């Protein structure tokens, strides 16, 4: 009924957060390779 | 080529997300009022009494 309809709207939204994580895997992904190049320069 | 056959075969899950949602909002909707109406038959027959 109303509130499961509900709940997995707010699944909807989870999986617009898991569209946030596909940015976080990037923002990851660049941090690690920022590092990467900073130690090949030491 | 992984990255071109990726354009090819990976979608934008935001997109599909949007699609399922409004379709979720309908299918209820249409339950309920196929539900409801069922009833204007009934009510007719109230008037047939």
């Amino acid at each position: 009924s109303n509130l499961p309809l509900d709940q997995l709207l707010t699944d909807l939204t989870k999986n617009e957060k898991g569209r946030l994580t596909p940015i976080t895997k990037q923002q990851s992904a660049n941090s690690a390779k920022l590092t990467a190049y900073g130690t090949l320069k030491s | 080529l992984t990255s071109a056959r990726s354009r090819i075969e990976d979608s934008d899950y935001a997109t599909e997300v949007s699609n399922m949602s409004r379709a979720q909002i309908l299918q209820q909707a249409g339950t309920s009022v196929l539900a409801q109406a069922n009833q204007v038959p009934q009510n007719v027959l109230s008037l047939l009494r």
